[PDB]
């Protein structure tokens, strides 16, 4: 509501009023590393500013404790912020104690002002009401949803403001219910960042195939997650090819030649960039549905292999240098036998980028390399402020891998990428062999504690990596039901767990009459709730709050106090 | 035919002369430099061959004994093109390939890869001395004299016996004189230990080389090459043909001083304690043992060795004696952190020459034990070493 | 016309393998011998020769094995036919496996265009100086120490040639792994001559 979709424009222009002046930089733009769309989305924006050539600065940040130092230090002449998927649930006029007359300039007259403007992009989901509502300082760049969803939560939200007794009780217990039953409820992403950007771009009429190219990018990235998301986004992205797309068609293939089109786009993994048999090998969907995991699934693979006739041997040949009748019969080869081994959802149309000779790349492929690249990059407060410094240089990484000039570190992104996923397989089936899961019956707890791959589950990503494959592993197995995921992780060096709140999903093909509706993520609330009942030290400074460290003696009380929260 | 010949040559030039990226076409200006310093040859990526189209590297995966000799005279056609004026001769240019793909175990190598483009790794175990081969022939007619030639090429032709203007069964001779040849060498490979199986002899495989791929290697040394894997019919089983592969390219594995080398020196100098710290760097494991370490660090700078007007020499290569393991552990930390070192304890295609220790020059030599050592008898050792010596010792260490 | 299994039987002919090579008899022992692979099972009723034909293409092996036991259990007069002419019949089983691989696994000519079988069990032994005449030309199961090993080094499966006074191409006759061709003749001129082998055309099998 505070900025809906159609005024994103208008929000725009008064940030170019307020900011544009070439003698200074007056606009500072805050964004959440480790989110691939939130970085797509950033970089969108430098462009716009760019060709606008106001002067500005970007800041990365990893937590929100980080976002509050940050915004202590800021300087007056900044009169514009702009905050890229973190902030929207929280109360940032409250989390950042924002005084409307601290900053209050120029109120008049019907009117209002500040000598700040606090932009958020943060499209979660549960808008905090007194940012959307209460606030004036802070801006939220809506899509709409609380028009369309929250205007009983807008009704309740102005009553209980403007109640300032039996009547009094009976009309403020429902609005303080209504408000509460907006909140209690699970985040789940609403939109892709990028999305609204792109949307902002075409009221301006930036958009070109560059930018179109990045909300791509970010949407393919959201997908995993938020499937429902992806596929509701898709049609626009195809439109919106369709329509930057050039007249010349089959034009002879020069170095200059570039095009972003769309073709199938198999569910595998870095396909182009590694063997047939590797791509199935690591195919989260592919070992989901086989249990490749087991040494029965690897049966099954040679097995599945076979009957595409495919020499196991070509199977595993570098992707590039197939022979051209399977790299072009590979189609008919997927059409048949697929629905026999019930693999037949991997066959999806995507975008996939190419330029000149230099070869091709599909968007799942190239945010695959983008995570790996924000990954692997590269006195225990201390510890932590050094590994939070390497994951901001993984973010910078990423951002100069996003220029196509630098097309040696995109390689260098798929290696890492490669490498980094057939880790977290072999870890994987090594807990599945272990049995590390146990059930919990509020959740299917798996706490970590085996040296290898530890070290490299710090990083939250790497985390949420592994458990996203082992979620993709339990939906499929039809046995579990939606139970919500819990992993931890133990720091040696900080002597800490990572623990993190993953939420269940159902199958990726799964599209029935559930798969419909949207598990939302009680992993956060819960933690947040028993912290404060508790002490056990924990850090909620990470902007996804799903993701939690913990000391490795306070993990399993607060486990214990988890099984036993019913919030879950 | 010859058409679709003469295509895939046109095919092969718009590659060189049209392959760019980003905004240099690597290849046009790579062979204009290699030309400018005379190495008339080519080296190609395959990717980059297989960016340019697919079709091309299929076919020459297909039929690579005959497509490479196309593509090396598109090379050199356009080699002509962009050195000599045009309106206004060059050799037969050497093609080098790199197809960094999934490599073949030696072992694995059979029938399957025959006439294949290989891609493998091993360390050479010997190199053999480079001979003639023919690229272009002088020919004349034995009996009616007609003359003619031949240019032959080193894939897959025999003098014909046909007059071509009875004349006779083969009229035709060679005139060496106004024939050419290259090089051509002969390697033999081994799969790396590791590859060898459990307890099984390590396989080995022989290559030949030619043109600028001669003398590129030295026995001993890991490497990675791509070819063919070819057969050829051996003079020396029935329908038994001997294998071999016609080496397409090499990667070396394993693969004087600038300013800052010398600054570093000069500064290492300027430290006053330069000389202890030294002593406390040789074997450091080697607690105490002060006056070896102040030994070593003099055997290893040797000395001023001094020819004098009348010729006798003065000896600059000192020698120093020690008296368990604690020496072997020194000596091997002598000949590690040596320039040049010889280590043995005294336990040491027609030709013979000196023993091990007439081998080692320069550097040093370590035995570990002179008592348990006595090959040869000391008087080796005392000739070797006093006098720094057909049977002529010529070695100074 | 085709031949009954008890056709078969009456044998009727100069030699084993001169029954064999018999075409109508030949069409008999391929559908026999089909008909014994997809149906004979073990006790279990579960068909053996299916589940080594499941493996066989997973793990892509060139070779099938068999039991002779199996054979001897049903459809014996073909164990004793192939006993007394092994390489008929063992060429017949050979594309018998072609078209039982194939059904399984379509187009794993692909992976291997052919395929070889692999008795197992023969019920006779004899020892090297067992050996005798009068087994030569026939199957033997046969033990020992392996004294010595040669390289496993390429042999020439099939070969066409080239006559050199015209010798365009010539056919491509099977290697039979002990003696060369010889053809001594050729087709497009009737004559002897140098008959350049065609490199074109031809067939490589490891040879050890
Ligand atoms: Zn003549
Ligand atoms: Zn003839």
């Amino acid at each position: 509501m505070y900025y809906g979709i159609s005024q994103f424009s208008e929000a725009y222009n008064k940030i170019l009023r307020n900011s544009s002046s070439h003698s200074s930089c007056q606009l500072v733009i805050f964004v959440s590393c480790l989110n691939i769309d939130a970085l797509c989305a950033t970089k969108m924006l430098s462009l716009l500013f760019k060709k606008q050539l106001v002067q500005s600065q970007i800041v990365p940040i990893f937590g929100y404790s980080e976002l509050r130092r940050h915004y202590s230090q800021l300087d007056d002449n900044i009169n514009s912020l702009l905050l890229v998927g973190f902030g929207g649930v929280i109360d940032l006029e409250a989390f950042l104690e924002i005084d409307p007359q601290e900053y209050v300039i120029d109120t008049d007259s019907g009117e209002q002002s500040f000598r700040r403007d606090i932009y958020v992009l943060d499209a979660h989901r549960p808008w905090n009401l007194d940012n959307i509502f209460g606030s004036q300082i802070i801006q939220c760049f809506d899509d709409g949803t609380v028009d369309d969803t929250l205007g009983e939560q807008k009704e309740a939200y102005y009553k209980l403001l403007e109640l300032d007794r039996k009547q009094r009780k009976k009309q403020i217990h429902e609005y303080e219910g209504v408000l509460e039953e907006y909140y209690s409820q699970g985040t789940t992403v609403v939109n892709s960042i990028s999305a609204q950007i792109y949307s902002l771009l075409s009221a301006i009429g930036e958009t070109n195939l560059s930018n179109l190219w990045l909300n791509i990018l970010g949407t393919t990235s959201l997908d995993i997650a938020y499937a429902q998301v992806y596929n509701r986004l898709y049609p626009l992205l195809q439109d919106e090819v369709k329509r930057l797309t050039p007249s010349s068609r089959n034009s002879v293939k020069t170095p200059d030649t570039l095009t972003l089109n769309i073709q199938p786009d198999y569910y595998l993994f870095l396909l182009r960039h590694s063997s047939l048999y590797d791509s199935f090998y690591y195919s989260n969907y592919v070992n989901a549905k086989l249990s490749l995991w087991n040494e029965n699934g690897k049966k099954r693979l040679h097995k599945m292999f076979a009957r595409m006739g495919i020499p196991l041997s070509t199977a595993q040949e570098t992707w590039l240098y197939m022979d051209h009748s399977i790299k072009r019969e590979l189609g008919i080869i997927f059409d048949k036998n697929l629905d026999r081994y019930g693999l037949q959802d991997i066959i999806r149309d995507g975008f996939v980028r190419t330029l000149g000779y230099r070869g091709s790349i599909s968007a799942s492929e190239f945010v695959e390399a983008l995570t790996a690249l924000l990954e692997v990059g590269n006195n225990s407060a201390q510890k932590l402020t050094n590994l939070r410094k390497r994951w901001v240089s993984n973010f910078w990484l990423s951002w100069d891998a996003l220029d196509d000039r630098k097309v040696e570190l995109l390689n260098r992104g798929i290696q890492l990428a490669q490498d980094l996923q057939r880790a977290i397989f072999n870890t994987g089936v090594a807990i599945l062999e272990k049995k590390l899961i146990k059930h919990l019956r509020i959740y299917r707890l798996c706490v970590l504690q085996d040296g290898p791959d530890l070290d490299l589950y710090r990083n939250p990503l790497t985390l949420l990596r592994l458990g996203n494959w082992l979620i993709e592993c339990c939906a499929e197995s039809e046995d579990k039901q939606l139970l919500p995921m819990v992993l931890a992780s133990i720091d040696e060096n900080t002597d800490t767990y990572l623990v993190a709140g993953l939420t269940p999903r159902y199958p990726r093909g799964l599209d029935t009459i559930h798969t419909k509706k949207p598990i939302l993520n009680n992993f956060s609330m819960a933690f947040q709730q028993i912290t404060a009942e508790t002490d056990a030290k924990v850090r909620i400074d990470n902007f996804e709050s799903s993701i939690i460290e913990i000391r490795r003696e306070d993990l399993s009380p607060f486990l214990e106090k988890l099984t036993l929260s019913g919030l879950l | 035919n010859d058409d679709d010949n003469t295509e895939i040559i046109k095919s092969f030039k718009n590659f060189i002369l049209e392959f760019r990226l980003d905004s240099q076409f690597i290849y046009r200006d790579q062979l204009r430099n290699n030309i400018l310093v005379k190495n008339y040859s080519l080296t190609v990526n395959m990717e980059h061959l297989i960016g340019y189209n697919e079709d091309i590297y299929k076919k020459l995966s297909d039929e690579p004994s005959d497509i490479i000799p196309l593509f090396e005279t598109a090379i050199t056609q356009v080699a002509k093109r962009i050195s000599i004026l045009s309106r206004a001769s060059l050799p037969t240019f050497q093609l080098i390939l790199n197809s960094n793909a999934n490599q073949i175990p030696l072992r694995d190598l059979d029938s399957e890869h025959v006439s294949k483009i290989v891609r493998l790794s091993g360390i050479i175990i010997s190199t053999s001395v480079l001979s003639s081969r023919a690229t272009y022939l002088s020919i004349m007619c034995r009996n009616c004299r007609h003359t003619t030639s031949i240019t032959i090429n080193n894939f897959n032709v025999s003098l014909p016996r046909s007059c071509l203007s009875n004349c006779g069964p083969d009229p035709y001779i060679i005139i060496h004189e106004s024939s050419k040849f290259i090089d051509q060498q002969f390697l033999k490979l081994q799969e790396i230990p590791e590859l060898v199986p459990v307890g099984e002899m390590p396989r080995n495989l022989t290559m030949t080389c030619d043109r600028y791929l001669t003398n590129k290697v030295i026995p001993g040394t890991r490497v990675t090459i791509v070819g063919i894997y070819s057969i050829y019919n051996s003079k020396n089983g029935v329908a038994i043909r001997t294998p071999y592969i016609k080496i397409l390219g090499i990667q070396s594995d394993v693969e004087m001083f600038t300013e800052e080398e010398e600054e570093e020196f000069l500064q290492l100098s300027r430290n006053p304690k330069l000389y202890e710290i030294l002593t406390n760097s040789i074997a450091p494991s080697i607690f105490g043992n002060e006056d070896i370490k102040k030994a070593i660090v003099c055997l290893l700078m040797g000395g001023s060795k001094k020819i004098l007007p009348d010729g006798m020499r003065l000896r600059g290569d000192i020698n120093v004696l020690l008296l368990g393991t604690a020496k072997s552990q020194l000596l091997k930390f002598v000949e590690k952190v040596s320039p040049i070192a010889v280590y043995t304890s005294g336990k040491g295609e027609f030709y013979l020459e000196g023993g091990a220790m007439v081998l080692a020059d320069g550097g040093v030599v370590c035995i570990d034990e002179f008592d348990k050592m006595r090959d040869e008898d000391r008087v080796a050792i005392h000739e070797a070493m006093e006098q720094q010596t057909t049977t002529v010792l010529n070695s100074r260490t | 016309e085709e031949l009954t299994l008890e056709s078969l039987s009456n044998v009727k002919a100069n030699s084993y393998s001169e029954w064999i090579t018999q075409p109508n008899v030949s069409r008999t022992i391929a559908r026999e011998l089909k008909s014994f692979l997809l149906e004979y099972t073990d006790e279990t009723g579960r068909s053996v020769y299916g589940a080594r034909i499941r493996t066989l293409g997973e793990m892509n092996s060139e070779s099938l094995e068999v039991n002779y036991r199996h054979l001897a259990e049903s459809k014996a007069i073909l164990a004793l036919f192939l006993a007394k002419c092994p390489e008929e019949m063992l060429k017949i089983f050979d594309l018998v496996a072609m078209e039982a691989t194939e059904l399984h696994y379509p187009d794993y000519a692909r992976i291997h265009s052919e395929i070889h079988v692999r008795i197992s069990d023969f019920p006779t032994i004899y020892s090297l100086r067992e050996l005798r005449e009068s087994n030569l030309s026939s199957l033997v199961r046969v033990t020992g120490v392996v004294t010595r090993r040669t390289g496993v080094f390429p042999q020439l499966k099939y070969v066409k040639f080239n006559c050199l006074k015209c010798g365009s191409i010539l056919g491509p006759f099977f290697q039979d792994s002990n003696e060369e061709i010889r053809i001594s003749f050729c087709t497009n001129c009737k004559s002897k001559g140098p008959f350049r082998v065609n490199g074109e055309k031809t067939v490589y099998r490891n040879y050890q």
